[PDB]
């Protein structure tokens, strides 16, 4: 398991032998694989439960509650493990597990079966740094999902909003760190993020290609750059879609992959980005994506270091 | 062969008690107890004339009842001259309907019994053929009729044909046709018909009963040179040709039978000139060949693009098309069993399920431990419905699993609900886990049951 190595490689607090993450932390987890200066575990104040407990009620609800918050939080080993599912493979059929522990067939859920809501869907260093076992401290989302005191109920559609803005989060925060600060990224930093997570054996013609052929265009801007995202995560559909062009012994040029976009999610792709991945891509300069190496990083980038 | 194995063939022999036809209680072979409404007076008039359990060679009863039978037809002014008239087997056929009807339904055919009196064996086969007897028992009546018309009992000799090793033998020769030899092989093993059009010349067809022993594991007989193979709405006229299924229509329908519809959207879609999933003619030949990996006939063909082959093919329109030919292919499948008033043994639903799997006969070893009650068309379809969502079903089963919930009846028919979109009958569920759980607890092997149900789905393996 590389995830308990994550959340243990960037945990920021210990409490009772039972290690911690703060939403600064889980955000810089899912980015990066290693950071070049370690954390500080510090023991767990009780400064800190009362600042997880301030932090909620003044923390954007929306694409920006973990930037908000920040060290102001708690996330046990358990959630980061459920948040993380949600960010790698965000269609394990949440819903189905959701209706499951349905009560009452209202479609929400109690905070009793919260432990359980993220172990089904989250599960198929540190041995008993990290493990399965119950808590008794009130971490950040239990106190967001279900209120302080746990009275409260969460409902299918406030999950799925919650998901949606995860994801949409990571990409927002993505974008400003690849771009340097500045507002679009440019095609060349568009490279960089894709090929984060990239460390097969053709990363020197990928590579290679960024350097050489791709350095001159129409930059790259944020909501271009979150519909290729979205992209991403419909791969599958795109997946089989592509097998059919080998089946057809057809190579999949840009129309072509044009096509297998629109069939896979229905949307389509900036002209700059189409561009930047066949550049990259095209190895052979026929004018022909290598598609079965372009969707293995692309499962390199979703899969976020994490085997998943 | 005699009276004993004949009505045993026609009626069933049953160990426990039941009701027949109408409301009153019966046990043995089609022994009737007594006509009370009280269950419990047919226990004690039961024990009257055996001596106190509801249980084989207790078959002095069938014994005692053909003494009574014969009795009986002999008292009586309207069957005793006829049954004296008849040699040893004739006689049995008439015992035969007098256990179906009794003595005085049986008099009321007065013409045919009065053919069977002055020997006229095809009149009176010919008159009996069209009552409603036969209309409502039309296979045991077939065998009385030609036992009646000829005077033998060929007609039972060919159903009492039950050894499991000289039959198995061909079983077994016979999957491995379906499994490996090549698809022109395959047809011409199955196919019964030659159709011959001196124009051109003789062409093997195949009937639609024959297509599904195609595919289904677990030879020529006719010639044409207007006819009907299929049943009145069924997908096979669409083929032309009377219902008959070509070699080229064997091969296109075999690929859309077993290929999940997202497939064909994406493929129709890749492939149509504006990807909004609608495919011509030419282009729509690439798409079911292409999905062949992972010559169509000129009737069919015109059916989609028009007679004069520029139409197009939406992938909605299609869809039907398959979902319609999967229908009529599980009828055809389900017909192929004994549907005796439309319900189908639990013994073999249980053998359409594991069709797909080879050597699991083990699996249905310990399934007929349980078992009755027959099964409908209706159940057996939304079971076959509920296999359409298998991968949505197996996600499901396997969070019910580790978040602790059994995997026992409420589960499964909660699932098929909740990700399927129907309503598993109790009864298959009772089937279905009888043969799955395989521990004896009421909890499916969820990761086993949905490896053998991904076979059954697409006809195809693992």
């Amino acid at each position: 398991s590389l995830r308990k190595q994550r959340f243990m490689q960037f945990s920021s607090l210990e409490h009772e032998g039972e290690y911690y993450m703060t939403p600064r932390d889980f955000l810089f987890s899912v980015m990066f694989e290693q950071m070049e200066r370690k954390t500080s575990v510090k023991k767990l104040t009780k400064k800190d439960i009362e600042d997880t407990l301030s932090g909620i009620q003044t923390a954007g609800c929306g694409s920006t509650f973990f930037r908000d918050l920040g060290d102001k939080g708690l996330i046990s080993y358990t959630e980061y493990l459920f948040l993380l599912t949600i960010l790698t493979k965000p269609h394990s059929g949440f819903h189905v597990a959701f209706k499951m522990l349905d009560t009452d067939g209202n479609e929400m859920i109690e905070k009793r079966e919260f432990f359980k809501l993220q172990k089904i869907i989250s599960k198929q260093t540190g041995y008993q740094e990290a493990i399965v076992k119950e808590p008794e401290i009130n971490t950040t989302l239990q106190m967001r999902f279900f209120g302080k005191r746990g009275q409260r109920k969460l409902h299918y559609k406030e999950f799925r909003r919650f998901m949606e803005n995860l994801q949409t989060e990571i990409q927002e925060m993505e974008f400003l760190q690849f771009s340097k600060g500045l507002s679009f990224m440019r095609k060349e930093d568009f490279a960089e993020w894709l090929l984060f997570f990239t460390n097969t054996e053709n990363k020197d013609i990928y590579w290679k290609n960024v350097r050489e052929k791709l350095s001159a265009g129409e930059s790259i801007s944020l909501d271009e750059f979150k519909s290729f995202c979205h992209f991403t995560t419909h791969l599958e559909d795109f997946a089989i879609a592509m097998q059919m062009f080998s089946l057809a012994h057809r190579p999949v040029r840009l129309a072509e992959f044009k096509r297998a976009v629109k069939v896979a999610t229905g949307q389509e792709l900036s002209n700059n980005i189409l561009d930047t991945v066949f550049k990259i891509f095209d190895l052979d300069g026929d004018e022909c994506l290598s598609h079965e190496e372009f969707l293995g990083v692309l499962k390199n980038r979703m899969h976020r270091g994490l085997w998943v | 062969m005699n009276i004993f194995e004949m009505l045993r063939i026609d009626e069933g022999l049953r160990l426990k008690i039941y009701k027949d036809t109408e409301g009153y209680y019966t046990i043995g072979i089609g022994h009737l107890l007594t006509k009370s409404p009280s269950l419990n007076a047919a226990k004690s008039e039961l024990d009257k004339a055996i001596g106190n359990t509801n249980g084989d060679e207790a078959e002095k009863l069938f014994n005692q009842d053909v003494d009574a039978a014969v009795r009986g037809i002999l008292r009586n002014a309207k069957l005793k001259p006829v049954y004296d008239s008849l040699d040893a087997v004739r006689r049995a056929a008439l015992i035969n309907m007098v256990f179906q009807m009794g003595e005085t339904g049986v008099a009321g055919f007065t013409n045919s019994l009065r053919m069977l009196q002055q020997k006229r064996w095809d009149e009176a086969a010919v008159n009996l053929a069209k009552s409603r007897w036969y209309n409502q028992t039309p296979n045991r009546a077939k065998r009385v009729i030609t036992t009646f018309r000829t005077g033998t009992w060929d007609a039972y000799h060919m159903e009492e044909k039950k050894s499991g090793f000289r039959d198995r033998k061909v079983m077994e020769y016979e999957n491995r046709i379906r499994a490996y030899s090549t698809p022109d092989k395959i047809f011409r093993y199955f196919a019964t018909l030659k159709v011959i059009s001196e124009p051109g010349e003789a062409e093997v067809f195949m009937t639609p009963e024959d297509f599904v022993r195609s595919i289904t594991p677990n030879q020529y007989i006719i010639k044409r040179f207007r006819e009907k193979f299929a049943d009145e709405g069924s997908i096979f006229y669409t083929l032309g040709e009377c219902g008959l299924i070509s070699f080229s229509d064997y091969i296109f329908l075999t690929t859309v039978l077993s290929t999940p519809q997202r497939n064909f959207e994406i493929a129709f879609k890749m492939f149509d000139l504006n990807g909004d999933g609608e495919v011509d003619m030419e282009e729509f030949e690439q798409v079911q060949s292409i999905i062949r990996s992972q010559g169509l006939c000129s009737a069919l063909t015109t059916y989609f693009f028009g007679a004069d082959l520029k139409g197009k093919l939406t992938i909605k329109n299609f869809l039907e098309f398959q979902r319609k030919l999967q229908h009529d292919v599980l009828k055809l499948e389900f017909e192929r069993h004994d549907p005796v008033d439309g319900r189908i043994t639990e013994r073999q639903f249980g053998g359409m399920l594991l069709a797909y799997s080879g050597v699991q006969s083990k699996k249905l070893t310990a399934m007929q431990r349980q078992l009755g009650k027959g099964l409908t068309f209706q159940e057996v379809e939304n079971f076959f419905t509920f296999l359409k969502n298998i991968n949505d079903v197996d996600t499901a089963l396997s969070f019910y699993h580790m978040a602790g919930a059994s995997l026992d009846k409420v589960t499964m028919q909660q699932v098929a609900r909740t990700v399927a979109k129907v309503e598993l009958s109790d009864h298959v569920c009772d089937v279905v886990f009888a043969l799955f759980d395989c521990d004896g607890n009421g909890e499916l092997s969820n990761k086993e049951f949905v490896s053998i149900m991904k076979q059954r789905l697409m006809r195809g393996g693992s």
